[PDB]
RNA sequence: AUCGAGAGGA
């Protein structure tokens, strides 16, 4: 199956063929009550004490529990969970390029970042969110240091000479209408 | 002459509770002559001391060879003769405690003078007759030189 | 033809990629 | 959108290196070896090429307003 | 009398904001409702609803 | 302030301690007036402080423990008087809004 | 826009990456938010601590 | 009571960088020299732009920002030009500015790259660094068929303290006490730390023994140029400029003393 | 009216903006931007002093 | 909005004095030198050269506020000497050091360019 | 005229919970569009700089100016009548740095001291005799901090790491760890300073300064602490990184052994319950005795693994540095980063069976064991497994709900209290009376 | 709770035995008892986490709640039943009905 | 920062004033270490370390959650091959004085986001602007030159101050003086 | 301009 999926662009073998082959099944919450889930195929292996020997299904990848905005977070399993919730809010407030055809649009408010970068550290879910193609930020060299005290209590010091070179520069468009 | 206490000490231990600080170490020493017990924090980064070193300790009310008071102000340009030139390590501090074994009816036989050299502490204890020069809130100089 | 643990990490992301190539993100709308 | 002229962190010119970078990834250099062939020795300059997204190529898919 | 907020202006601030707005789900409990129970993360959301993405206000 | 040497006998007579503390207590007034209602309410309003004052500033502790001199004790009495008067509540203080 | 290629969408000044899934009313882009409701045709039994019925079964 | 007699030893010299050691100076002098390389060596850069046509996909301030960052060859001309504040002209003249023009229209199905080669200057000694006779030209913008860019620009003397476009460096490496004999840095686990390239320690020794008498006395520089100036001209300009700042201060000080 | 316009109300001679740290102010100072200070006024009485 | 023009960090305003000398009244032989439109680049070298003078008892500088563009240099001397004289001598020493470093760098460049 | 330097303004952050939420400030005009605050006043405002806005009010007359100056200026607000203690204190970098600065083995060269003395606004201009003279003149950090301390105040405190036996063994007055703080005649004789000595607790140095000296002298004390310590920190530095979250292999092995033991103990208690060998303790249903015992085992395991993590840290560890200063964090945060995040609770109980007899379809039915019911056995550096992740999200959601829901009830209580007491006042006869002039108290307090 | 019955039991200590219900205290032991019990209960709530509030604030709240001889609630049913004037009452609750 | 670490820019320093590594890298942003320990956003530190490896190696680092093949020790070991300290610290030099900083500083590439919240959209001030028709008090909001609300809690605060004249000014003379 | 709704900040 994987070897057929790896040439999906040539053989026209698809996700639909994978469901039609009886390999993948759609399961609802009410049917999950009756299902026995392996978190990975490593749960299917023989073990020195067997927790369960009668699994019915396996997860594809555990990270699919996340939604769009939470999927942008790298290493979210190493954060206290409210901080993942706050990122899931603030990622919707980040400037980027919001859509490619923005030049024809007359949105009342629009922010466009000059130099979006894709992140150097990415989840694999970010491929499907097109974040690689409409990114909303810049990879910044960050030092974690006290220095002169102007960064205390959730504040940051920026390099003015980087800002002169266009770091985090943006354009703001406001549209007016009259008849 | 302004000298309050002079004796020769042998380093019996160093940091016996372990290394509490990296650049400072606590000596435990005993006099040979007056049988005083000394505890002394030393900046061993600039003046290293080894177990069983022998040194001469002077405590003085002034560095000047003639009797003259100290205003406690750092003048590096003062060219008066100074006993600091006979010694290798010199500290400045104030006496903050004098404990003793005195009772309600008897004077102390033993005294324990405590000095802070900017937070480097010293306790010198022994027979009271050797410590009568120490007074609380007096400024004092420690002068120390190793003996071969 | 069992997928061994060394192949599993590429295999499951091939599967997920095939899903998103088919369905996309607003399929339910 | 388009490659920055300068590395934000140190001011090295990188705005002449993007088309060469693409012409080294074609011909099967690794991204590391491509950056090293371009002389991008500091990670702050490498960050600029490795993380760039050339969205101007998409903006050029739209016809101009004036012919 | 009609239930409000079923249609909203599509958020366009950034592409993630657009995608997430198209995938939004609402529980019509009412923003002022003080009962914690329907706001808790229920176990059965596993794989159905994102555990992290919720607005930290009254909603 | 007065460079008290703890290791020497003091010049402070213990009767000056007894009298000074009696006289100080008369200057720490919370309820004014000579009538027995005022006098009782004054005694009540300052009872715990006067117990603390008498027990802290007693002749035996002044001799054995604190070893203050006469000039230092004379200073201490004025200090206590001044700091007590500065602790009394000012009329117009909106103490309800403060408590809320 | 259905079935159009990226080139056709660009010729129409549309964005290939735009997901759709929204309406245009008076020029404003409007998204519908999914509304949770209790499932129909199912017997649920509930109880409450302070009412005149011990148990209620609703369909 | 008096001056140091510092010594210099150049270890590498190229068109791109100069590596050198200063020895028998104070750390404050070494740092102020490092700072002057960044902030106070003047070069020529575009600072006034007028756009006659811009049908590109980038807005005019984006184009102007990019033009300001293009490095211009400055070596012998920047010492001659006045600042526009000191110059007597009403706005611009050859004594305080260099004029540039660009005029590109795309007429072809292939995408036209607009580059620092399309900038044409009125002064033959002040040209874009990439245009000097390899490294490619800096990309300004890409034009689709029928898009046009046409502009006129003036370049002015300035220094990096005013804007980073006038910074001539592309990195200043600076180091002292490579083996931590002064213990100005203190490592919790010295064996974890990689050796400096200037280390003289054998590979079994993590750091030198503590020196209670030493102070910083030898400083290693790598000054890399953005190309507007030769690296050695960056260094010599910085030494001249710092000396001038001190002489100007002494002139004002001596007036202030005479006024008292 | 009572809570909304009498026990509290909107006021002239007031300003609002983001706060930021400044370790170089004393505890009793506030750093104010120049546009705010130019917009707000105080009516000083004219005297020979 | 309230952006200061970037040249305000190094250009004097009309009537702004470059340097002002005030006596420190609390100890003898001491002055504050207030220098406008200068930063750590001059403050740190002047302070460090003053500390090389054995007749200087105190030398220090501060930038009072990083959005302001002035430095204060405090100097105290022995009573046979003057803080104005110390400050003048320090600047002369720095100028001589930089002139020697410049000439030696020109020589090192010439040697490197042709062996 | 336009507002200018030294104008008096009321500065306010909403919600205005108490009298320190509106205070009088002197205007300083600065470039750029923000208001700017000193960092000590962030505590009484409950302010931080993550995007907060504050409100400025300019009093329009000489009378309201004099009233704000004489009543409400920040220096006069340093001590609160709510709790007879300072409302503002040293915080963040200044507190971590002042802890480091007052260590016994901090030594300053002549030029560094003369730099620091530029930031004492109240320095008398005299350079103190260095604690060390002959090999090289060096000043200690305690010696320079002593010049910051105002007047001749006297204060005993303990540093946060002071042993509990040291006050009774030998060396009581010559603390080996430098953990006894004595300030005497205005000089810091000994001791490391932390939140115990410079924080908002009663009997701190800032409290004693406010009681012994003016508000004005104490205002200068807070200012000089911040400026001097922040300029030393440009030398000393402070950071945090991955290297502070890592323990040694011995610590990880002892943690893993303790977890494995706790899990075996839970299996044993489960077997005793299944066999009905488990006997109900009095007043509790068997289910509640089982829950009590499993929660006891897993809390003991979390405490022991945390202690094992805490004792592994070197004095260079930056989490330890921020915890012992009290500037930020706690021993539990260290324990969770390094050792074990621990049990996740909802409504004070282990994770409920939201699926039929299951927490998730990944477990078997009736699994009362630790992993099933939401014991996270990993640390935040190891990273959570998917079920641990989802249970930790269930836990954090409850804190977000409580943060959003508690506020209406508490604010309504605050309103009702004010409206009940707003006109109660001390009268000129020193009785406390309401608006109808009825006696509430014959003397305030009593 | 049934304080009056329990106090009269043969081995119950009648000096120390107490409720946490303040209305029971007021009914059985009277207004000064509930003045002391209300202070105890508020102190217990405030101090449970180790927080400290100066006694005079608690004392003044409890005196406000008890100076009329009956338990006055911090609610419209208490505050707006005092002899305070109608404009004071209308600033709290029941604004129009008060007037 | 993607990890719930938000803040406002407190000051900007030019490149000569920022701290620098021995090779002349200065941070683009300095963030305070006190942001980390109570937030426990360790994913931020791992992102920084992984990004430093990523930028040196020239590979986009995988930060997908629940990947047992990636851990902090493996990232540290990879970093040690590029000549950096394995935990991401570097020796920084003070920009003002040039002295080495005693503590080594954690430094590396971290993805940062500009949020739509900018100060010039929020700054506001009023003196004697327009008033509402009905109540004649100041307008509401920036966009109307409105006045800030001095509310009931502010009233209660000034009562507790005893500031009767200022309370009179704010609740009468500065709002709706009438006869 | 008002009223209503929705989305956000601390
Ligand atoms: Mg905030
Ligand atoms: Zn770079
Ligand atoms: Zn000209």
């Amino acid at each position: 199956h994987i070897d057929q999926l790896k040439e999906r662009e040539y053989n026209n073998y698809s996700w639909q063929d994978l469901v039609a082959s009886g390999v993948v099944e759609y399961i609802d919450t009410l049917e999950e009550e009756t299902v026995m889930l392996a978190m990975t195929p490593d749960d299917l292996q023989e073990k020195e004490v067997a927790y369960c020997s009668t699994y019915t299904h396996c997860e594809i990848h555990p990270s699919m529990i996340l939604g769009v905005c939470a999927s942008i977070i790298p290493f979210p399993d190493h954060n206290q969970s409210p901080r993942n919730t706050y990122q899931s809010a603030m990622g919707k407030q980040a400037m980027g390029v919001y859509i490619t055809n923005f030049h024809v649009r007359m949105d009342t408010l629009a922010h466009v970042l000059y130099y979006p970068q894709k992140p150097l550290v990415t989840t694999r879910s970010m491929e499907y969110l097109r974040f690689r193609e409409l990114p909303a930020g810049i990879n910044s060299i960050v030092a974690i240091a006290s220095y002169t005290g102007y960064n205390q209590e959730d504040s940051v010091i920026m390099n003015r000479s980087a800002v002169d070179r266009g770091f985090f520069r943006s354009v703001f468009y406001r549209s007016y209408k009259e008849q | 002459a302004g000298i309050l206490f002079e004796d020769i000490f042998d380093v019996k231990d160093i940091d016996p509770e372990g290394k509490k600080f990296d650049r400072v170490s606590r000596l435990h020493c005993e006099s040979e002559s007056f049988k005083m017990d000394l505890i002394l924090d030393v900046n061993i980064q600039i003046y290293p001391v080894d177990l069983g070193d022998k040194f001469r300790l002077v405590i003085a009310s002034t560095l000047y060879e003639d009797g003259t008071l100290d205003d406690g102000e750092y003048n590096p340009t003062d060219d008066r003769p100074s006993r600091a030139d006979q010694f290798e390590y010199v500290m400045y501090g104030k006496v903050y405690r004098i404990e003793g074994d005195e009772t309600s009816t008897e004077a102390a036989t033993r005294l324990s003078a405590y000095v802070s050299y900017g937070g480097l502490l010293m306790r010198l204890q022994g027979d009271a007759n050797n410590l009568h020069g120490f007074e609380v809130d007096s400024r004092v100089y420690l002068l120390m030189k190793k003996l071969a | 033809d069992e997928i061994t643990p060394d192949l599993w990490q590429e295999a499951c992301w091939i599967v997920i990629s095939s899903y998103f190539d088919e369905k996309g993100l607003v399929r339910q709308q | 959108m388009i490659i920055p002229v300068r590395c934000f962190t140190c001011g090295k010119i990188v705005g002449n290196k993007w088309e060469a970078y693409l012409g080294l990834l074609q011909a099967e250099y690794t991204e590391g070896d491509a950056l090293d062939a371009l002389g991008l020795k500091r990670y702050c300059c490498r960050r600029m090429l490795l993380a760039h997204v050339d969205l101007i190529e998409k903006l050029l898919n739209y016809a101009p307003l004036e012919k | 009398q009609a239930r409000a907020g079923v249609s909203q202006v599509l958020n366009r601030l950034t592409f993630a904001s657009t995608l997430s707005h198209l995938r939004r789900l609402n529980s019509p409990i009412g923003r002022d409702g003080k009962l914690a129970k329907p706001r808790q993360l229920h176990n059965t959301l596993w794989g159905m609803v994102c555990p992290a993405e919720t607005p930290e206000g009254h909603a | 302030i007065f460079h008290i040497n703890p290791r020497l006998p003091s010049d402070l007579h213990p009767i000056k301690v007894v009298e000074g503390v009696k006289e100080l207590s008369k200057k720490l007034v919370i309820v004014n007036g000579d009538d027995p209602l005022s006098r009782q309410a004054q005694e009540n309003a300052t009872l715990l402080f006067n117990i603390h004052l008498r027990s802290t500033l007693c002749s035996r502790r002044m001799a054995e423990e604190f070893r203050l001199s006469g000039e230092a004790f004379d200073w201490l009495l004025g200090e206590i008087e001044s700091k007590f008067n500065q602790a009394i509540a000012h009329p117009g203080e909106m103490v309800g809004a403060l408590a809320a | 826009l259905n079935g159009l290629t990226d080139r056709d969408l660009c010729e129409l000044n549309e964005c290939p990456l735009d997901p759709g899934g929204y309406f245009i009313i008076n020029g404003s882009e409007k998204v519908l938010i999914a509304q949770e409701k209790m499932a129909t045709n199912t017997v649920y039994v509930f109880a409450k601590k302070d009412s005149k019925y011990a148990y209620t079964g609703e369909c | 009571p008096y001056a140091n007699q510092p010594t210099v030893r150049i270890t590498e010299l190229t068109d791109e960088n100069v590596k050198f050691i200063i020895e028998n100076t104070d750390l404050a002098v070494a740092n102020s020299i490092r700072r002057v390389f960044i902030a106070e060596v003047p070069i020529i850069a575009i600072d006034w732009v007028q756009i006659d046509a811009n049908s590109s996909v980038l807005h005019d301030e984006f184009i102007a920002h990019r033009l300001g960052l293009i490095p211009l060859t400055s070596d012998d001309i920047v010492d001659k030009l006045q600042y526009s504040r000191d110059c007597t002209c009403e706005e611009f003249c050859p004594e305080c500015s260099v004029e540039f023009t660009l005029d590109v229209r795309c007429n072809e199905d292939q995408t036209r790259h607009v580059t620092s080669r399309d900038l044409i200057s009125n002064s033959p000694r002040v040209i874009p660094v990439t245009s000097r006779n390899e490294q490619d030209d800096i990309l300004i913008v890409k034009l689709r068929k029928g898009q046009e860019l046409r502009l006129r620009a003036y370049a002015k003397k300035g220094f990096g303290k005013e804007h980073a476009k006038w910074n001539p460096t592309a990195g200043v490496a600076f180091e002292y006490d490579p083996d931590n004999a002064l213990r100005h840095t203190v490592y919790p686990k010295p064996e974890e730390w990689p050796k400096s390239e200037y280390s003289e320690l054998d590979e079994d020794e993590s750091q030198a023994p503590y020196d209670p008498n030493g102070k910083p006395e030898r400083f290693y520089y790598n000054v890399e140029s953005c190309g507007s100036l030769r690296p050695e001209t960056i260094v010599l300009s910085a030494l001249s400029g710092l000396k001038k700042k001190l002489s100007d201060l002494q002139t004002q000080l001596s007036h202030e003393i005479q006024s008292d | 009216r009572v809570r909304g316009n009498l026990m509290g109300k909107r006021v002239d001679f007031s300003a609002r903006t983001v706060i930021t740290p400044d370790p170089n102010l004393s505890i009793d100072q506030v750093g104010v931007p120049r546009s705010i200070a130019a917009n707000m006024t105080f009516a000083e009485i004219v005297t020979p002093f | 909005m309230n952006a200061p023009p970037a040249f305000e960090s190094f250009l004097l305003f009309e009537g702004e004095k470059k340097i002002t000398i005030n006596k420190d009244t609390k100890v003898p032989n001491a002055c504050l030198f207030t220098i406008n439109k200068e930063d750590h680049t001059l403050g740190n070298i002047i302070k460090s050269q003053l500390l090389k003078d054995p007749q200087v008892l105190f030398a220090g500088y501060k930038v009072p506020h990083p959005l302001e563009h002035k430095i204060i240099i405090r100097v105290q001397t022995t009573p046979d000497y003057s803080p104005q004289e110390a400050f003048t001598n320090a600047i002369t020493d720095l100028i001589s050091e930089l002139s020697l470093l410049e000439e030696r760098f020109r020589v090192a460049i010439k040697d490197k360019q042709e062996g | 005229r336009h507002m200018c330097d030294g104008d008096i303004v009321i500065f306010n952050r909403q919600p205005t919970l108490h009298k320190m939420s509106m205070m009088g400030h002197r205007v300083r005009i600065l470039p750029w569009s923000t208001f700017r605050l000193n960092l000590s006043v962030t505590t009484p405002y409950n302010a931080d700089f993550d995007g907060d806005e504050m409100n400025l009010h300019l009093p329009q007359s000489l009378e309201t100016r004099a009233e704000i100056q004489e009543l409400a200026m920040v220096p006069r607000m340093i001590v609160t009548p709510q709790s007879n203690r300072p409302v503002m204190g040293i915080v963040q970098d200044t507190l971590t740095a002042v802890r480091k600065f007052t260590k016994r083995d901090v030594f300053l060269e002549r030029g560094e001291v003369m730099n620091l003395l530029m930031f004492l606004s109240t320095w008398d201009g005299k350079v103190p005799q260095p604690a060390i003279l002959k090999p090289r003149p060096l000043w200690t950090g305690k010696q320079i901090f002593s010049l910051i301390i105002p007047g001749h105040i006297n204060c005993i405190r303990t540093h946060s790491t002071h042993p509990d036996d040291e006050d009774s063994g030998p060396y009581k007055h010559i603390s080996p760890g430098d953990t006894k703080v004595v300030v005497e005649n205005g000089e810091l004789i000994m001791g490391i300073l932390c939140k115990k000595s410079l924080g908002t607790s009663a009997g701190s140095l800032v409290h004693i300064s406010y009681l012994e000296m003016g508000h004005d002298i104490t205002r200068l004390f807070y200012s000089n602490i911040q400026t001097v310590i922040n300029n030393w920190l440009l030398i000393e530095g402070h950071t945090i990184g991955i290297g502070d979250s890592i323990a040694d292999s011995k610590t990880y092995q002892d943690i893993q052994n303790t977890i494995k033991k706790a899990k075996q103990d839970v299996i044993e208690v489960i077997e005793k319950a299944h066999n009905n060998e488990l006997e109900p303790t009095p007043g509790n249903t068997l289910r509640q005795t089982f829950e009590n015992q499993v929660n006891r085992i897993l809390n003991d395991a979390r405490d022991k693994t945390g202690s094992s993590a805490q004792k592994s840290l070197s004095e260079y560890n930056n989490f330890k540095s921020m915890v012992v200063s009290g500037a930020k964090g706690s021993k539990i945060n260290i324990s969770q980063v390094i050792a074990v995040v621990g049990q996740q609770n909802v409504e004070g109980k282990r994770i409920p069976f939201g699926f039929k007899h299951r927490t998730l379809p990944h477990f078997i039915k009736d699994d009362y064991g630790p992993e099933s019911r939401g014991f996270v056995e990993n640390s935040y550096l190891a990273g959570l497994t998917p079920t641990e992740f989802f249970f930790h999200a269930m836990g954090g959601r409850e804190g977000l709900i409580d943060t959003a829901v508690k506020t209406a009830e508490t604010g309504y209580i605050q309103r009702r209290l004010i409206k009940s007491m707003e006109s109660v006042m001390v009268k000129y006869d020193a009785t406390v009376r309401n608006s109808i002039n009825q006696v509430v108290q014959l003397r305030y307090g009593e | 709770v049934s304080l009056m019955r329990v106090l009269s039991e043969k081995d119950v200590d009648p000096v120390r035995t107490t409720s946490n219900d303040i209305v029971e205290i007021f009914t059985v032991l009277g207004i000064e008892a509930v003045r002391k019990a209300l202070e105890r209960e508020l102190y217990h709530v405030i101090s449970f986490d180790g927080s400290y509030v100066n006694y005079r604030h608690l004392a003044l709240l409890c005196d406000t709640m008890t100076c009329r001889g009956h338990l006055m609630a911090i609610t419209r049913h208490g505050v707006n039943r005092q002899d305070t004037g109608p404009l004071m009452k209308c600033s709290f609750e029941e604004t129009v009905d008060v007037l | 920062s993607r990890h719930g670490q938000k803040g406002t820019c407190g000051i900007q320093y030019r490149q000569e004033d920022m701290p620098f590594t021995c090779e002349g890298i200065t941070p683009d942003i300095i963030i305070n270490p006190h942001a980390i320990p109570s937030r426990m956003t360790i994913g931020h530190l791992i992102e920084c370390l992984q990004g430093k490896v990523s930028a040196n190696k020239g590979e986009i680092g995988d930060a997908t959650p629940f990947n047992d093949a990636v851990n902090v020790q493996k990232i540290s070991n990879l970093l040690s091959d590029y000549g950096y300290h394995l935990r991401g610290n570097e020796v920084l030099y003070n920009g003002f004085t040039g002295r080495k900083i005693t503590s080594q500083i954690f430094i590396g590439p971290t993805y940062y986001q500009r949020l739509k919240h900018m100060v010039d959209d929020k700054i506001h001030s009023r003196a004697r602007g327009p008033i509402q028709i009905l109540n004649r008090q100041p307008m509401e909001g920036r966009s109307r030159d409105g006045g800030l609300r001095f509310g009931e809690m502010e009233r209660d605060c000034q009562i507790a101050h005893g500031a009767a004249q200022f309370l009179r000014e704010r609740l009468f003379e500065a709002s709706d003086p009438y006869q």
